[PDB]
DNA sequence: TCGGATGTATATATCTGACACGTGCCTGGAGACTAGGGAGTAATCCCCTTGGCGGTTAAAACGCGGGGGACAGCGCGTACGTGCGTTTAAGCGGTGCTAGAGCTGTCTACGACCAATTGAGCGGCCTCGGCACCGGGATTCTCGAT
DNA sequence: ATCGAGAATCCCGGTGCCGAGGCCGCTCAATTGGTCGTAGACAGCTCTAGCACCGCTTAAACGCACGTACGCGCTGTCCCCCGCGTTTTAACCGCCAAGGGGATTACTCCCTAGTCTCCAGGCACGTGTCAGATATATACATCCGAT
């Protein structure tokens, strides 16, 4: 099964996963908010507060950033949140 | 930031930058130090150590250790991929080397 | 009856002891005597701070194995297991030493 | 207090360590021979330069921070002993 | 006697920062004084040629960042640049 | 984009939860300028006081903090003239995760016992201390002759 | 009657004619077009001084040189006279370009 | 836009880079291999030029940079400034 | 020597001795200049160019070219021993290679 | 307007020619090649110098940091000649 | 496949010295103030970089025949790994001596700084010779055929 | 072994052009002279660490025997680079044109050096205690001969 709409949002700013990430520390958070809480913060976890500068560059390095699987999760339980959620 | 604190304070860090400031004047490298260079530059010493301290505290808890010694530097600085470009020439002492066996050596399946 | 390993087990065996480890492999003393042998060499009457001697040997060790991790790469390129004198110089050779 | 082939003090067993640190699994006879020299090379060409910093700074102790500054100007350099 | 100047409490201060457990030994502590001098060398000296190619006279920030796209490679470079102008952006106002 | 859809869930929840002896708002119809009201603490040298401070949320929240002040003057060793306050989790901590009600207590603890690590007024801080007797007296006199 | 070299002479005589020489090998105007992609990769909207392509294709041209001499001693180290990717290859590796 | 130009690289090219170099006898998976490695340098040269020139803040890459960069890798070039 | 004259000439050297002075001042080497040390700089860069000069122009007339060009720098750079370890990593725009044909790869009977 | 003056060698590179092959000229490329090369052995000497005075925390680059950073920086016959010229080079000038 | 045999990882007391923390102070970092020149902004100008023909022709692309080298397979005779008994000297601890690194104080000769001033060196012009080039001729490797 | 045809390469002479070397005018930086603060040389004192020596333990080096895996040479195959002739694509060159942006000059102001005063951040030093090394005794994994 699949968690609903309302845990499937971000945890930050309540928003779908649109591009979701899982970190190190099991947390996930859409790509804008990632990319925010990593380019304009202490590059700490949102949640339990846990570094993941090293896992971020090994990651993006290879373009390994985005999680495929539970983006298509997503995509096919809940497409139409994604693509209203595609235009900002 | 308002803040009359001390300037690593001031700009959040954890390194100094009254001693950075003064490294960068008292050093040849240029006549004039601009106010902002030194801040800049212990922000980016700052974030080289915390990668690689976090790198070496994550090698040692590997070895069930809750002291990094340099053979858990070595570790660290080898096994990342850039950490090893940005220190290729670099030779950390006691640091032993990654531990790998050439492929065409490993005995024959028999 | 005398259980003898096959040769090339415990050449393997102690490649990967040697590797799990970090302390020095020349022994000291020896290398020491070279050390201000060397140097009286160069310049007469001279004194050594015990770590300058420590630096040197940690240095001369790397460069070592540095130089036979490229020898046995050699070694291997030319389809053998054995590392022999053509193989160091052409690693010298390649990487730059003397030409 | 002179002193005479001292480069035999590296004995065929220490090569034989190094090279299985290294990576190696079987070793040619001649090698040994070889690497002496080698190695020699290498340390007359730290020496000269640490004793030409001792030479300069008017001592007669080469420090390690001597050595370090010889290795450094080599491109090989060497953390944990200073600078 | 005579007082030397080192980065070890700073060092200290961010290992407890970012592993709230783990010490770090004495050797790995000169390990560490060692890396920063370095680079600190390395990133001070090519500001400097840069502020010699360019005829300018003055170390600003921007030159030390040019110095640092150029000394650390590609994803290091990103971020360190990144921390850093944030720092100075924080510092400033 | 997202600044909009923040500063509804943390309005929504300053509706559905009220802060912990507090209370918040958007002082006018725009949703970054704001004011709160704070209530004293039985374990802050402030009992009984009721104090209003102003928030003001940045372009870039969460991933950026909102500044708050007080605007009542208190006599307080993190709180300046025009009534900044010193918190770590506002300048360098701040995780974008937060919410309105996190600073809001954080900022309660703080009244709960004042920070002079970091100090914004020296000789408050000092005196605070050194000797907390006649500190508690004059915090006391200023919340209850401008807190009430 | 048609008279042919024999495999392996043309390939000496080429040898001398390019190593008596100094002009450049590589065309100049795909040069160009290379460094021009490489650098609208980079950062867009850019302009060349002439110079600097020329001292561009000075350095390629010096680089590859001399990765063919050790690719070279390379391949006559493993006993023969052809070179292969695995040649280039090790001299890269050995040479501490890529590791 | 170009795209496809590190076939300008031609084969009788690299031909003639090998003659140079003391190259007898070329096999045809040399080629490819080539071009390979030669782009990687050129990507390394090139994105510092470029960083001299942001620097600057100009828009043209004059000789001056590219010396600088190859002289910052190691590859000191003399013949064109520094 | 004393005199009262340009300090290249009193130096006896034909490098310039008051141009190293003041780049030695605006490099940035360090914070004061010892009055001896610019000459005694000159006087090994003269030197080191009359080396390769002298080098070179041997090399040039070999080829029986009365003019150094780039090719004879080069030939005379590779060809000595210290001078070849002194500019190991330096690429000499223009300057060819030294011609070298392995012996391997040499026709045999 | 006036085009700025570039400095170099050039003029002294010719003399020394001149001294060595009274009869042998120079093309331009070769002149900028012995230019640069010039430039960066300068830099590398006093280059080499600064960190040498900078060790041993003197503010003054004497002649003698010229002369270690010259037998740091050369090989063996190169550096023994170099030394004799600089030091004939130096008394020369100062008596 | 298979049971001995050996090296290796693992769990447990123990003990010691390296690391983490508290303290006095003191020297270097922070704060206020003044001056000046380095850098930024604006304007302009002309050097040279991109873009474009169009013709020639050197050079790349393609296909073909073959021969010589890459590579696999066998073999064989030595060089080298493994194990062991023996001899050597490294390592350690403890002690004694002093050579020399390091620090402080004093004093002056050396280098910075500044105003003047005057010639070396740089930009621009230019002209004759060194080198490039072509055409022919001399010769010299190369290959096949005996 | 040889010798002769066939391409290829080296010499040589005539012609031509553009650039290397030299001349001239003029700006600006190198030189001279004087002044002045201080970096550095030098004497003196201290006391840290390097050198030399000795005696004991035991780990490592060593010399030797021996069996064997593999380094090296030979043979044979076949396929894939080389040389070459032919055709087709595009580099190169000489030319012209537009304009953009690198380089230059003038002005202005604010950012940093320099100075003085003041005080706490950090450093040398001293002290306690637990992380890790050590020793012991196990279980366990892996190698190897023999089925
Ligand atoms: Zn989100
Ligand atoms: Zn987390």
């Amino acid at each position: 099964a699949i968690p609903s709409l309302s845990e499937c949002q971000c945890g930050i700013c309540m928003e779908i996963l649109v591009e979701p990430v899982t970190l190190p520390c099991n947390h996930t958070l859409c790509k804008p908010c990632f990319q925010s809480t990593v380019e304009k913060a202490s590059l700490c976890c949102p949640f339990c507060r846990r570094r993941v500068s090293s896992w971020t560059r090994y990651h993006t390095r290879r373009n390994s950033l985005v999680n495929v699987e539970l983006w298509t999760i997503i995509q096919k339980h809940y497409p139409r949140e994604c693509k209203l959620r595609a235009s900002g | 930031s308002a803040k009359a604190k001390t300037r690593s304070s001031r700009a959040g860090l954890q390194f100094p930058v009254g001693r950075v400031h003064r490294l960068l004047r008292k050093g040849n490298y240029s006549e004039r130090v601009g106010a902002g260079a030194p801040v800049y530059l212990a922000a980016v010493l700052e974030y080289l150590t915390a990668e690689i301290l976090e790198l070496a505290g994550n090698a040692a808890r590997d070895n069930k250790k809750t002291r990094i010694i340099p053979r858990h530097l070595q570790l660290a600085i080898r096994n990342d991929e850039e950490l090893n470009k940005l220190l290729g020439r670099v030779t950390i002492a006691q640091g032993g080397v990654l531990p790998n066996i050439q492929a065409v050596l490993l005995p024959k399946k028999t | 009856k005398p259980h003898r390993y096959r040769p090339g087990t415990v050449a393997l065996r102690e490649i990967r002891r040697y590797q799990k480890s970090t302390e020095l492999l020349i022994r000291k003393l020896p290398f020491q005597r070279l050390v201000r042998e060397i140097a009286q060499d160069f310049k007469t009457d001279l004194r050594f701070q015990s770590s300058a001697v420590m630096a040197l040997q940690e240095a001369c060790e790397a460069y070592l194995v540095g130089l036979f991790e490229d020898t046995n790469l050699c070694a291997i390129h030319a389809k053998r297991v054995t590392i022999m004198p053509k193989d160091i110089q052409l690693a010298r050779r390649i990487r730059g030493e003397r030409a | 207090k002179v002193l005479r082939d001292n480069i035999q003090g590296i004995t065929k067993p220490a090569i034989r360590r190094l090279a299985r640190r290294g990576g190696v699994k079987r070793i040619s006879g001649l090698i040994y021979e070889e690497t002496r020299g080698v190695l020699k090379v290498f340390l007359e060409n730290v020496i000269r330069d640490a004793v030409t910093y001792t030479e300069h700074a008017k001592r007669k102790t080469v420090t390690a921070m001597d050595v370090v500054y010889a290795l450094k100007r080599q491109g090989r350099t060497l953390y944990g002993f200073g600078g | 006697r005579s007082r030397k100047e080192s980065y070890s409490i700073y060092v200290y201060k961010v290992l407890k920062q970012v592993h709230p457990d783990t010490g770090i030994s004495s050797k790995a502590m000169g390990i560490m004084n060692s890396f920063v001098n370095d680079i600190f060398e390395r990133i001070a000296g090519e500001a400097s040629r840069l502020a010699h190619y360019n005829k300018r006279s003055t170390i600003t920030s921007r030159e030390i960042q040019t110095a640092v796209r150029l000394l650390l490679p590609g994803e290091l470079a990103k971020h360190a640049v990144s921390e850093g102008t944030k720092a100075v952006t924080k510092y400033t106002s | 984009g997202s600044a909009l859809k923040r500063i509804n869930k943390e309005l929504s929840d300053l509706a559905r939860d009220p802060p912990a002896q507090c209370s918040a708002g958007p002082v006018g119809d725009d949703m970054f300028h704001w004011q709160a009201t704070i209530m004293g603490p039985n374990d802050s040298p402030y009992q009984g006081g009721v104090f209003f401070l102003t928030i003001h949320f940045p372009t870039d929240y969460p991933f950026k903090p909102p500044k708050v002040a007080f605007t009542t003057r208190i006599y307080h060793p993190n709180i300046n003239s025009n009534g900044s306050i010193c918190l770590d989790i506002l300048r360098s901590q701040w995780s974008p995760a937060l919410t309105i009600s996190k600073v809001l207590l954080s900022i309660c603890s703080l009244l709960c016992d004042p920070n002079p690590d970091d100090p914004l007024v020296p000789e408050i801080a000092r005196i605070y201390k050194t000797d907390r007797d006649k500190y508690n007296r004059i915090s006391r006199e200023w919340t209850q002759k401008y807190a009430m």
